């Protein structure tokens, strides 16, 4: 919301926290590599990209469900090539810390 | 009209199936496939939705594409 | 075979429906899309989901939630929110025009055109149910939209379900922290409506819940999102006995037959404890002894009414966690000893006690610190007269100059409606003082 | 039977294409929002 | 849903249109070409409230531009965002106004009113569920007042329940923009009071006063003054468009702001405002926000707000904010300034929350309240009106197009009457 | 099957002809040579409707051209698409009428019936199952109304079971072309009421009113006016020639629009039409079709359709669309405007849907309606006639070629009575 200024950062600032916080709460078999491993299934051509339907689909299997608006900010920031495609590799490269 | 099936699902048992029927100790009214049958029924229909929801989408798409084509 | 139906009318409830139901699903772990990944459960078998959900035939699990609102903005957000996959499409009903904070509009303008479906929607849901335990009505008294429809909803319920018990949670205006400029009017009428049509009720004044946040959770800038979770937690405790195994369960039915001296004076207040964030949970013992006493502290009460100005008529407390039966009895024993809490002359025992094993679940990213102790408080005391007094004290003042009266006039309501509102409100308070006088 | 409509209604006389002296005017309080007066008070029952 | 249409009249009425749709266009992210390049769906969740749909996705203003003289209308077309309006919505006469109410209300405007009523009727019936109108017309002009007010009068007759929003520009004596302004002013109010529901009086003095002591800028044009007001309009309409804590439309605003049926003249302002050289040190918090909102000097009406007693007022915050820091602030102000608020209506300030702050900022506020300080405007206009009439000077013109004397006497008494009642509440005590 | 044959009369009759065939030829895909080049099977499915097959592949129109002066049949065959009219059927005398209703209907026309009557009978003998006749004739033209009416008077004499249709161009009041326009106006009308099954009134004043305000084209021409009308006639019978949802033959039009025997005049129009500057910014949805259909300025007649009440009306939807909105939208129009529709004819709008749209667009609709307003046209024509007759002005030209002024008096009584009778039901109630 209000994603004209630092919004692009701020709006994605929350979404990571929910994904970061959500996975920890259940504290179960959730392997941050499951999403990385799942993504190749939808890659098909192994170009490292997926259209919005897949990425929303990819999130559905793991157990992380979000608002419509929150996804919309997702595409804008991570659409590096302005093709409207999210680089899941980029996404998976994120939401992963450097360790204590 | 006719009546071919004792139950809409289970066909009449093979004549060798009733080895007894001497007494009212077997009834086949206990199912033994009820719980299993219900669970399997779920998925069989669900695909039906899975097939249909897509179809309605494409039908809309053909409707949407033409509009721009007119556009 | 036990199920419940919850009615949420008005914006205040609407933001409560999302909050109240989100806790429940996680409680079972019901997946947001409605298709629970399935598990063997840890308490009371796998049937626990029956109370708050019904088998879908294939896939999801639809909550028994029916939403009515006259404005689209708040409602439809659920239609596109994270829980788009939870509620059935045609049970989140929203209208076209906004009440504009007028009760007559809420009670005499757009009733029939939209009230009709609510009965139509509710009836269809009920037919599936078999051993319905009861209904829960949630609405905001000061909310212009809810008061009319709800009262419109409540009045119609009395004839629709009759002996079917009805239980409700309202939100009266705050004594000094106010929102609107005409809230007292529709409030007075709204309470006027519900005096004669609800077996058991509860007050959840906004300010009181506001204060506890700064003292206990140690947060300085809370928003309505923070408030709801607390409301959600209390509700879960109240309904816990229905599904989760317990030594002495307490069904909902044992509220309209145990917590009311008379069918008339049934306005009872609830409390909560313990409420400690893990920031300070490192020090408090969180034992049964201390938690039980905190249930009677004056500051923690869910409404800004001081119990020390009145007596205790009936109080219902049901426990949840790993408490031992012996400790609880000691908890009551000490309380009766205290002179600071004095009970009425004709009530020998004023406590129905409930116990539960399962620890309350934690909402993701919430402010609550999950503990092994919890007490749900429900008390109906003589002190509740004053809350009406202040509302009456306001209502009389404005009427002297007949302010803001025409706009209610032009909605079809007559002017004399107020006279019975003051008298019906007036006819009550004298009742509370009388029963409180010892024989 | 009546189907009494409330705020908006739908029946009209000059709805869509209706329209085909300086002496006249509004005298004192013909306007709707003026007239700082209220109707008479009736007892009402509420008994039902 | 519950959408509204806009009609504007007069150069001041027209001019605001060029800016008014400019800011509204950008808020949802509409470009000069009008194609949708919006980033987030939050810009389209309620787009129909102010736009229709046509082929190619081009979105057209729900505009109705009407005037007596084309020259001012010609200019609005050639500027930026001058291509959104469609020709069919436009109307223009041939004789002009001449700042004479008579030619604007009885003889000239009579002939052209048929088109506007036809064009206005075309838009309303098409819309899903019409919610109300917003009229932006100037009281200081002949065509403005004459055609303008008469437009307000006629509309109410056919529509029973439609709500009305009226933004006017009362002339202040210091900036004598038209010698015939005093006469016109009294005539406009007389017609207005009987049909107008909500009117927000904005003094041009404040716009000039605002431009110097609030923004601290050197050389503003009427665009800036047009810029300042445009923010206020969008300030009130936003809540009806975007998600929020407590949704509140225009009508919801009315019920809490008009204590009696015809004490319905409000006072509006904007904040936070700061200059280029003074907008770096202050701290941007609502507690600082509220401070500038109540301060009299910033209020956009020349009527000093501290000379009267507030009756009703509403607060419409913009952007995110917790309930506490807004509500507690509001409670704080009510108690700490007891003497300035009436005693027979408690908790008499309304607040609401909107979840989309203006683009380029972090927090802002728009205020509308019914204060007795507005009595200063009518009397001073009242005194001026009687002065010119005791000599009949300039009275001949109005009599030159079918008018007659007793109309003026009637209008004067009512306005003298309207001021009479608005003060009897000031000294009233419980 | 059930085809029709056309008879056009007078210069105005011939020129108006020069277009619809051209447009009619366009829809079927008939090239000027007569060689078929359509794209689908549909265009040839019902070619019998307006053409008969001739060896060689080129198609013969069932056209019969009549005019007292050879020029009209000269130019009609010289320009584009003029060679499709086949030379045998051309009929022309040697004299010309000179706008003398007497000359073209007793003096010369009476002498010529032989050949033209012979040819028409044969062509009607050609069709398999006859449907009716269409006619184009000029009431203000002496020959048209003169020769035209006699045949129409003659035609009904032998085809008792065939519906008769007549498009009429009565002179408007504002701009006149002939001074004898009043006289010939009544005489043709008097004979028109007694013989014609359906006569359509089109006012040239409206067309130019239609062109300037809607088409916004700088320089129209009679070709353009012809263009508009030529489309309409194709509008009435379009659904008959193509497969569709609710076939509505011209006769069915007679069923649902004639309340009583003597009220057999309607008013029609064609839409939608877009501008050189608005064609891309309007809307293309069902509401637009209904919004303009009842709009006052679109009806081809000088009579405003609001001065009276519609006794009955019909809308013939052309092209594909959701029938939901076709029926519902009419229910939208009927309810909000009850006062303008008589209250003893419930559900007084006819609707039809055709599956073949006009070449180049998606939606289309043509409108035909019998409204009480038409009384305005006859009165002014009636009023004018009394003005000139009291002074016997220009009486001699008609008295000296076989006539008596008693017939003129007789004509007025019938024309006046129809005007009086036509308005009797407006004040009638149930
Ligand atoms: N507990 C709680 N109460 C709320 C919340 N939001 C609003 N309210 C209450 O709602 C009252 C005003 O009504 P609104 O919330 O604006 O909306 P409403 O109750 O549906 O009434 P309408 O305006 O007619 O729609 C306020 O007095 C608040 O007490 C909330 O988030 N939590
Ligand atoms: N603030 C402001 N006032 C304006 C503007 N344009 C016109 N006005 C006001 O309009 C008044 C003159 O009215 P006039 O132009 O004759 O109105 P018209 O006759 O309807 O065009 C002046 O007193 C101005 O205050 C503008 O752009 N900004
Ligand atoms: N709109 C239009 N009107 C026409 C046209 N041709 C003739 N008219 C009308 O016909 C009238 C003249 O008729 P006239 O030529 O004398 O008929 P004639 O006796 O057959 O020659 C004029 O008043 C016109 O209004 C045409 O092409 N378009
Ligand atoms: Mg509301």
């Amino acid at each position: 919301m209000s994603l004209y200024g630092v919004g692009l950062n701020v709006q994605v600032d929350r979404i990571k926290t929910e994904f970061r916080l959500y996975v920890s709460k259940q504290k179960g078999g959730l392997n941050v590599r499951n999403l990385r491993r799942i993504f190749e299934q939808l890659d098909y051509q192994q170009n490292g990209q997926l259209n919005l339907d897949d990425f929303k689909a990819g999130l559905n299997k793991f157990g992380f469900f979000l608002k419509n608006v929150d996804y919309q900010c997702l595409l804008k920031y991570f659409d590096v090539e302005q093709n409207g495609n999210v680089n899941y590799l980029a996404f998976l490269s994120c939401i992963s810390q450097t360790l204590n | 009209m006719k009546r071919v099936k004792e139950s809409y699902f289970r066909e009449h048992p093979h004549w060798s199936d009733i080895n007894g029927c001497s007494g009212a100790k077997e009834f086949e009214g206990e199912d033994l496939a009820y719980d299993a049958r219900i669970k399997y029924q779920k998925e069989t229909q669900k695909q039906w939705i899975e097939q249909q929801i897509r179809e309605k989408k494409m039908r809309e798409e053909a409707e949407r594409n033409e509009e721009r084509a007119y556009a | 075979m036990r199920e419940v139906i919850s009615i949420h009318v008005g914006q205040g409830g609407i933001q409560v429906g999302n909050a109240c139901w989100e806790l429940f699903c996680l409680e079972h772990g019901i997946q947001p899309d409605g298709q629970m990944p399935s598990d063997k459960t840890i308490g009371g078998g796998d049937d626990a989901f029956n109370t708050f959900f019904s088998e879908t035939g294939a896939g999801k699990h639809v909550p028994r939630a029916v939403f009515l609102d006259l404005e689209p903005t708040v409602i439809d957000e659920v239609r596109t929110g994270t829980y788009r996959q939870l509620f059935h499409p045609e049970q989140l009903i929203s209208g076209k025009e906004d009440a504009a904070n007028n009760f007559a509009r809420g009670h005499y303008t757009i009733g029939k055109e939209i009230v009709d479906l609510c009965l139509d929607r509710i009836r269809k849901l009920a037919d599936n149910c078999t051993g319905l335990q009861g209904f829960l009505v949630f609405n905001s008294v000061g909310g212009g939209t809810g008061s009319g429809l709800g009262s419109l909803l409540l009045e119609r319920l009395s004839v629709d379900y009759g002996k079917k018990s009805k239980l409700g949670f309202t939100i009266y205006p705050s004594p000094q922290v106010s929102t609107a400029v005409v809230e007292p009017y529709n409030s007075i009428l709204s309470t006027h409506s519900l005096l004669e049509h609800t077996d058991v009720a509860v007050m959840l004044d906004n300010e009181a819940i506001y204060d506890i946040c700064r003292r206990n959770l140690d947060i300085e800038r809370p928003t309505y999102t923070n408030l709801n979770r607390l409301i959600a937690q209390v509700i879960s405790s109240l309904t816990a006995s229905l599904r989760f195994d317990g030594a002495l369960n307490v069904d909902i039915t044992e509220f309209q037959t145990n917590l009311v001296p008379y069918p008339r004076i049934h306005f009872m207040l609830s409390s909560y404890a313990p409420i400690i964030s893990a920031e300070k949970a490192y020090h408090e013992q969180l034992s049964v002894a201390e938690i039980t006493n905190s249930a009677f502290e004056p500051a923690n009460m869910m409404a800004k009414c001081d119990p020390r100005h009145g007596k205790y008529m009936a109080c219902s407390m049901m426990y949840r966690g790993d408490v031992v039966p012996k400790d609880v009895n000691a908890s009551i024993a000490t309380i009766k000893t205290k002179r600071t809490i004095q009970f009425v002359d004709w009530c020998p025992t004023g406590f129905k006690v409930g116990i539960n094993y399962q620890p309350p679940t934690v909402v993701p990213g919430g402010d609550l610190a999950k503990v092994m102790r919890a007490v749900c408080m429900i008390s109906n005391s003589t002190a509740i007269a004053e809350v009406f007094s202040r509302l009456d004290h306001k209502f009389d003042l404005m009427y002297a100059k007949r302010a803001f009266v025409h706009w209610y006039v032009g909605e079809g309501m007559e002017e004399g409606e107020f006279s019975e509102a003051r008298e019906d409100l007036a006819a009550l308070e004298k009742d509370y003082e009388e029963v409180g006088i010892e024989t | 039977f009546e189907l009494s409509k409330g705020p908006h209604s739908h029946k009209d006389f000059c709805s869509t294409f209706g329209r085909v002296s300086t002496s006249d005017f509004r005298k004192k309080n013909t306007g709707t929002m003026g007239s700082n007066k209220l109707p008479i008070i009736k007892p009402f029952k509420y008994a039902d | 849903m519950r959408e509204i249409v806009h009609i504007q009249g007069g150069q001041c009425g027209n001019q605001i249109g060029a800016k008014f749709w400019e800011v509204i266009s950008d808020e949802h992210g509409i470009d000069p070409t009008g194609t949708y390049h919006g980033d987030s769906d939050l810009q389209l969740e309620r787009i129909n409230v102010y736009y229709n749909e046509a082929t190619g996705g081009r979105y057209v203003p729900r505009a109705i531009l009407m005037d007596l003289e084309p020259g001012t209308m010609d200019s609005v077309r050639a500027g930026p965002f001058g291509q959104l309006f469609r020709p069919d919505n436009f109307v223009f006469g041939q004789t002009g106004a001449g700042n004479n109410w008579a030619k604007g209300h009885y003889t000239e405007g009579a002939e052209l009113i048929d088109s506007v009523l036809d064009v206005v009727r075309k838009e309303a019936e098409g819309c899903d569920c019409l919610q109300g109108f917003q009229i932006t017309h100037s009281l200081g002009g002949g065509t403005g007042s004459g055609m303008g007010t008469l437009l307000i009068s006629k509309v109410r007759e056919e529509y029973p329940d439609r709500i009305m929003e009226t933004f006017s520009v009362v002339p202040s004596p210091k900036v004598s923009d038209t010698v015939v302004e005093p006469y016109n002013a009294t005539l406009s109010v007389h017609q207005l009071v009987e049909n107008a529901d909500e009117c927000m009086v904005i003094d041009n003095e404040a716009l000039y006063d605002i431009c110097f002591r609030t923004l601290k800028l050197t050389t503003p044009t009427y665009g800036d003054l047009n810029h300042l007001v445009s923010a206020a309009m969008s300030g009130v309409t936003c809540c009806l468009r975007f998600p929020g804590q407590l949704n509140s439309d225009l009508r919801k605003l009315a019920v809490n702001l008009i204590p009696f049926p015809r004490l319905h003249f409000f006072m509006i302002g904007f904040a936070p405002l700061t200059s280029r050289g003074s907008q770096q040190y202050r701290a941007l918090t609502v507690p600082e926000l509220t401070q500038q909102m109540f301060d009299a000097k910033n209020m956009m009406c020349a009527a000093d707000p501290r000379h009267g007693r507030y009756l009703t007022a509403s607060a419409l915050f913009r952007g995110r904010m917790s309930t506490k820091e807004v509500d507690e602030q509001m409670l704080n102000v009510q108690n700490k300034n007891s003497s300035y608020f009436v005693e027979w209506i408690p908790n008499n300030i309304k607040s609401s929350i909107c979840d989309i702050p203006p683009k380029g900022l972090k927090m802002a506020v728009t205020f509308v309240g019914n204060s007795t300080a507005i009595q200063e405007m009518f009397k001073r206009v009242a005194e001026q009106f009687t002065a010119m009439f005791r000599r009949k000077a300039f009275l001949h013109w109005y009599t030159g197009e079918g008018m007659d004397e007793m109309e003026f006497t009637e209008a004067e008494s009512n306005m003298n009457d309207l001021v009479s009642e608005y003060q009897q509440y000031q000294d009233a005590t419980a």
